[PDB]
RNA sequence: UUUGGCAUAGUUCC
DNA sequence: AACAGAAACAACGGGCGGAACTATGCCGGAC
DNA sequence: GTCCGCCCGTTGTTTCTGTT
């Protein structure tokens, strides 16, 4: 509807991706937090990672909660085929 | 490449006080065999042989005509299980008499010995 | 914001808006009927050719600047010298 | 702005000056056919140049089953429901993510942007 | 504009009048510190048509050390200084017998003017500064450790302390920015005082060649 | 500079066996096209297009020199392979690299002007399409734009040459039996080895060529099968290559 | 054939045609080599797609494709192109019917086979830049049953979604819960295993 | 060093197609003194290069003009005088003094429309 | 108790 | 007018990870 | 037993001003 206004320094395709790409990131961290904050004090993948051996607080929040974005060459994924990633997509799809 | 190729390759070859010309015509291709006789897969691995067909050509001849049929110029190889192998619509009954394994796919040459493999 | 502007690098096309040749002897009659009131008072009052090179400067780039027709004009005589003839309208 | 051809040897009309009239005139290298013109401007160069793609958006297009379609949006014209939109798909656009829409309804063609 | 070009005199001579009390020469407090009005009451606010003309500018001054020696500032009008204007240059300086001046050009120096500058070393010291490389202090950016200039009794010392021939120290362009800012020729050795991460302080030195 | 400040773009052709670069209006006008409005005829299809007409216009201001075929022509034929001391063989090179090598998809019978100079046209329209912006630029990496040479292809191409060699060879022969006048022989003219060796070889080492030029042939082609496990053999022999380096 | 066909179907050629009746026809190209024009690209496609439905005159391997926003038409017969066979879905529903899922589980003594599958019109190879003009589903009874409608215009459905992996990728149970890099590792160990 | 020897290719073709239609004696156009009742500051002044006593006498006058219609629209020759002498006294050259002036008036005629005293 | 080399391909480990 | 100092552009050449383990083809041709 | 794919340090070429 046109009535997002550009950030200065930034083209509207720029503000509208940092956008995108920032709720996004708030989705998948917020998920973590919540897998983390929702273990137990017998579990082994906290065993591994509070005292250090191997292991992540973000592994534990993929295997749990949300694997998270894929990115390529630091931008979202991009468009392979004409205006739009796969055959199984309507052109010009910006959806997650 | 067999069926379609070497003949539009040996057609679209421009032809060669007394004059001589020559024209080559059509092409042949006999079942893989061996002179020292068809020669099975499993014995080509087994002496380091080559797994190869003859391919013959008629060649025409004239002077200013007499044709020449069955022109033979070289050994062409094979692939195994293809049309002109000798392991190509046989049975497992058969493969298995002939020591060859009914679940090998096929689709490789045998050049001296060695099973070779094109990639695309 | 007024560093940011003495800083960065900008020539004509990032504030022009278009630009065109045109053929206009008459100094009264001109095939522009929008320049007619003030290129007359210009002319009013003193060869050349009788050719024009008329621009037209982009509003948004030209007051996002905080630049001036006369500042443009200054700029002009100072990069051509006066062999070219200039008149501008006003905002 | 347009380029127009002489009429004997089909080539460019360049324009030239007639320095006797004060008049413009359009004169080919070939032969010596000239002409008078009526835009009176020998070059145009626009660096906005935001062209609305209404003018280059096919028709055709609504026949593409890879584009999204709505009913949201009835067309001016025939006032058929069905309707459907895309994107600038515009190269050398610096920034733009406006909609475009045509009508499904065969024969009408309506290409509006709201 | 006018405003403008006073201040690029103003900033010029302000940092020339730095470069003269770092070079040991004799330039009071007042000189060092003028404002942009007071310089404008002294000696023109309007440079176009006005009493400031590249000229009457120049300024003389003699080393803390030998009121013989002393050191001229010339300001050419010209944006490409020439032959002739060296040569009259060196006249003047020939008459008032000065040994040493300093010349700070609008634009640029042709090379013919260069060699002939060049020529005339051990009569005359001349050196060329451009416009726009006095309108700061180098010396002040802090990037930039402080210099000291070595007499020949103390590189001596420092050469028998650490048992060193000239050719095992660290060595400075004479070309380097500093360098022509404290007007050092070959064979002279500077002193870098800078502070330290690991110790609090380090004194390095650098030779000029 | 003034003059190519004000040009700005011109458009121009490397067609093949030629020394350098040729405007693309002296190949259109080689063609046999003289009149500017038959090439933008073949050039631009909607003469409603004055962006269009004026992206063109300083390819056209080329042709102020050039009127006509024969000059064109020799214009062409002046940058051969071996520049002629002559004219008129120049002129039949030109002539025959426009024939020949230029666009040989299109046509190489006598009468092939017509559909060569719009393929032709159609290239510079592309072109002009994608300096306006109107068309996505492609990328190598799309798989609709490749092609994938199995083992039809790599035989065939190397079994061209083999007969072409053969054919050298025979010709040689013939001419040097003939020469006496004696008379001549076939099965005497022909040597098999060429073409059994040839294969034997490109199949054994992988090096795709002549033994002779093995330098720029390109090898990896024809391994040696993998035979550890049976998904080793299958997933060999359903293997792909880009021959990037 | 194709270029007998495309005569007989009102294909005007490039040496008969004004350069005036261009502008509004689609340009047809027979293997990258530019044959004609013609005004009725829609219905051209669509007997071009029956014709190679029916395996009539068109073999199964030639690929279509139709620029709509370009106006033009590609036809290749050329060799090394890669593609993979796809099911077709006409409105909403497939075209494959459980008279064909009975035809196929009785193969055996029945004669009938992928071969016969393919002649009726069921399925289809799809190249690669033939995928960019067709709208594909991943799963039949999930994405062509009535939902909050994303697309009401599917033109293909896939067979299984599994059928994107190679042979050494195809041993790995469960590949969806692992991650890439250690599915690709295993690639390269599946070759290495001895059996 | 790319945009340097543009700029003097550039300079050296504007130059000589600027000589090309420059004539052989540019007639220097005569300085008429001022008349006894010219009102002008510096009046005899040949400071701006081609700006005529007469170009600056109709300069006042279009000052002049303005201000007396401001003044009627709000219920001079001295005010005039001092705004053509700054006017003057600013210009490096003839073109930008016209400008200017003319720049005045229309500040007059904006003061006049909104009903202000210039 | 005596010693070939050049090239190409594949694989392992960071 | 002749000479000389300095610079813009163009062409040319060298440079590009570390280890390790298997295998296979080939080392000149006619007379 | 005889003949047959990208970067950037050097050096050149050419050009453009200054002196006498
Ligand atoms: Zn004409
Ligand atoms: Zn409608």
């Amino acid at each position: 509807n046109n009535e997002l206004e550009p950030t200065p320094g930034n083209t509207l395709r720029q503000t509208f991706e940092n956008q995108v790409n920032r709720i996004l990131n708030d989705a998948r961290d917020k998920t973590g937090s919540s897998a983390q904050k929702s273990l137990s004090e017998y579990n082994n993948f906290k065993s591994m990672v509070v005292s250090g051996a191997k292991g992540s607080k973000i592994n534990i929040s993929q295997v749990i909660a949300v694997v998270g974005q894929q990115n390529v060459e630091g931008k979202r994924i991009p468009f392979g085929f004409k205006h739009r990633t796969l055959p199984h997509f309507i052109k010009d799809d910006y959806g997650p | 490449f067999i069926q379609m190729s070497v003949q539009r390759i040996v057609e679209d070859a421009p032809p060669i006080p007394p004059r001589y010309l020559l024209k080559f015509e059509q092409i042949y291709l006999s079942k893989p065999t061996h002179w020292e006789s068809p020669m099975m897969p499993n014995e080509a691995r087994l002496r380091n042989l080559t797994y190869s067909a003859p391919l013959y050509v008629d060649i025409t001849k004239t002077v200013i005509q007499t044709q020449h049929q069955k022109t033979f110029i070289g050994k062409i190889p094979i692939m195994l299980r293809s049309t002109y192998c000798l392991l190509n619509g046989l049975t497992d009954r058969d493969l298995c008499e002939l020591n060859e394994c009914p679940l090998d796919p096929g689709g490789y040459f045998i050049i001296n010995g060695s099973e070779k493999v094109l990639i695309a | 914001k007024d560093i940011l502007c003495r800083l960065e690098h900008t020539t004509l096309r990032k504030v022009t808006a278009n630009t065109a040749i045109y053929y206009d002897p008459n100094p009264q009659s001109t095939v522009v009927a929008e320049d007619q009131e003030w290129v007359n008072v210009y002319y009013e009052m003193p060869r050349i050719s009788p050719w024009l090179l008329r621009v037209e400067l982009d509003r948004k780039h030209m007051t996002d600047r905080k630049l001036t027709m006369e500042q443009i004009a200054e700029k002009i005589n100072a990069g051509f010298g006066d062999d070219l003839n200039c008149i501008f309208n006003d905002d | 702005v347009g380029i127009r051809f002489c009429q004997e040897c089909n080539n460019m009309l360049y324009p030239k000056e007639d320095k006797e009239n004060r008049i413009l005139l359009y004169a080919c290298r070939n032969c010596d056919y000239q002409q008078e013109a009526d835009n009176s401007c020998i070059y145009v160069n626009k660096i906005t140049h935001e062209v609305d793609e209404l003018t280059q958006i096919i028709a055709d297009v609504s026949q593409d089953p890879t584009l999204p379609r709505t009913e949201d949006h009835p067309c001016q014209k025939c006032g058929h429901k069905e309707a459907v939109f895309f994107q600038s798909h515009s190269a050398r656009a610096e920034d733009a993510m406006r909609l475009y829409y045509v009508c499904t309804a065969p024969h009408c063609g309506h290409r509006w942007t709201e | 504009d006018d405003e403008e070009e006073t201040y690029r005199l103003w900033k010029i001579r302000k940092t020339i009048m730095q470069l003269c009390h770092d070079r040991g020469y004799l330039v009071t407090q007042d000189g060092l510190d003028q404002t942009l009005e007071e310089f404008k009451a002294q000696f023109g606010g309007k440079p176009s048509e006005g009493r400031p003309r590249r000229t009457d500018l120049t300024v003389l001054v003699a080393h803390n050390d030998d009121p013989t020696d002393q050191m001229f500032v010339f300001f050419p009008e010209e944006p490409k200084v020439g032959i002739k204007t060296i040569k009259v240059y060196c006249q003047r300086m020939q008459e008032e017998n000065i040994t040493r001046a300093l010349i700070v050009v609008q634009q640029g120096m042709t090379p013919s003017a260069k060699q002939s500058l060049v020529d005339m070393a051990p009569k005359y010291i001349l050196e060329q500064f451009l416009q726009q490389e006095l309108l700061i202090n180098i010396t002040e950016h802090e990037l930039v450790p402080e210099h000291v200039v070595m007499t020949k009794e103390e590189v001596t010392e420092l050469l028998a302390r650490y048992k060193l021939r000239e050719n095992q120290l660290p060595r400075i362009q004479a070309g380097d920015p500093v360098a022509r800012y404290f007007g050092i020729k070959r064979g002279q050795v500077v002193k870098i005082i800078r502070p330290s991460e690991t110790a609090g302080r380090y004194i390095t030195y650098r030779l000029v060649q | 500079g003034a003059k190519k400040s004000a040009i700005g773009q011109r458009i121009v052709a490397t067609l093949p066996y030629i020394k350098q670069e040729v405007p693309i209006i002296i190949v259109f006008r080689a063609l046999g096209f003289v009149s500017d409005r038959d090439i933008l005829e073949h050039i631009i299809y909607d003469f409603e297009d004055p962006e269009m007409m004026e992206m063109v216009k300083p390819s056209l201001d080329e042709a102020f020199v050039i009127q006509e075929q024969n000059v064109a022509l020799n214009f062409i034929g002046s940058r051969g392979a071996k520049p002629g001391v002559t004219k008129e063989k120049r002129i039949k090179y030109a002539k025959e690299v426009l024939q020949k090598e230029m666009l040989p998809h299109v046509g190489v019978s006598d009468f092939c002007e017509t559909k060569k100079a719009y393929f032709l046209g159609y290239m510079v329209h592309r072109l002009l399409l994608a300096a306006l912006g109107r068309r996505e630029l492609d990328d190598r990496d799309h798989y609709g734009n490749k092609r994938l040479d199995l083992a039809g292809p790599l035989l065939a191409f190397l079994f061209r040459g083999m007969f072409k060699n053969l054919l050298k060879e025979v010709r040689i022969y013939a001419q040097k039996f003939i020469d006496r006048g004696k008379d001549f022989n076939l099965e005497l003219a022909i040597k098999t080895r060429i073409i059994s060796d040839g294969l034997k070889y490109s199949l054994a080492t992988g090096n795709w060529g002549d033994q002779k030029k093995a330098h720029q042939a390109r090898a990896g082609v024809s391994q040696v099968l993998n035979r550890l496990t049976f998904a080793s053999t299958l997933s060999h022999l359903r293997r792909l290559n880009s021959p990037i380096g | 054939p194709i270029l007998e066909f495309l005569e007989e179907w009102s294909m005007e050629n490039l040496e008969e045609i004004s350069p005036a009746a261009i502008a509004d026809a689609t340009k047809i190209f027979v293997n990258g080599c530019w044959v004609g024009i013609h005004k009725d690209p829609e219905q051209l496609m669509n007997t071009l797609r029956k014709l190679r439905r029916q395996m009539d005159i068109i073999v199964s391997e030639v690929s279509m494709i139709r620029d709509i926003r370009e106006r033009e038409i590609r036809i290749y017969t050329d060799a090394g192109r890669i593609c993979r066979p796809l099911l077709i879905v006409e409105k909403q529903k497939l075209l494959l019917k459980k008279r064909h899922i009975d035809q196929l589980k009785e193969r055996e003594y029945n004669n009938y086979s992928w071969q016969d599958l393919v002649a009726s019109g069921v399925v289809e190879y799809i190249d690669t830049l033939e995928e960019e003009t067709v709208m594909l589903a991943m799963t039949p009874d999930d994405l062509q049953e009535k939902e909050v409608a994303y697309c009401s215009t599917y033109t293909h459905c896939e067979i299984h979604p599994s059928m994107i992996l190679g042979v050494c990728a195809s041993i790995i149970p469960f590949p969806d819960h692992n991650q890439s890099p250690r599915n690709t590792y295993q690639s390269a160990m599946g070759k290495q295993a001895m059996g | 060093g790319r945009d340097e020897a543009h700029k003097r290719e550039w300079n050296l073709f504007y130059q000589k197609q600027m000589q090309l239609r420059k004539g052989k004696d540019p007639k220097i156009e005569e300085f008429v003194p001022p008349d006894e009742n010219c009102p002008l500051k510096e009046a005899s002044s040949r400071r701006i290069p081609r700006l005529t006593v007469k170009a600056r006498e109709h300069c006042l006058r279009l000052l002049e003009e303005a201000l007396s219609s401001n003044r009627q629209s709000t219920r001079l020759r001295a005010k005039a005088v001092e705004l053509e002498h700054e006017t003057f006294r600013n210009a490096k050259v003839a073109n930008l003094y016209k400008a200017s002036v003319l720049k005045k008036v229309a500040d007059i005629h904006r003061a006049s429309k909104d009903g202000q005293p210039y």
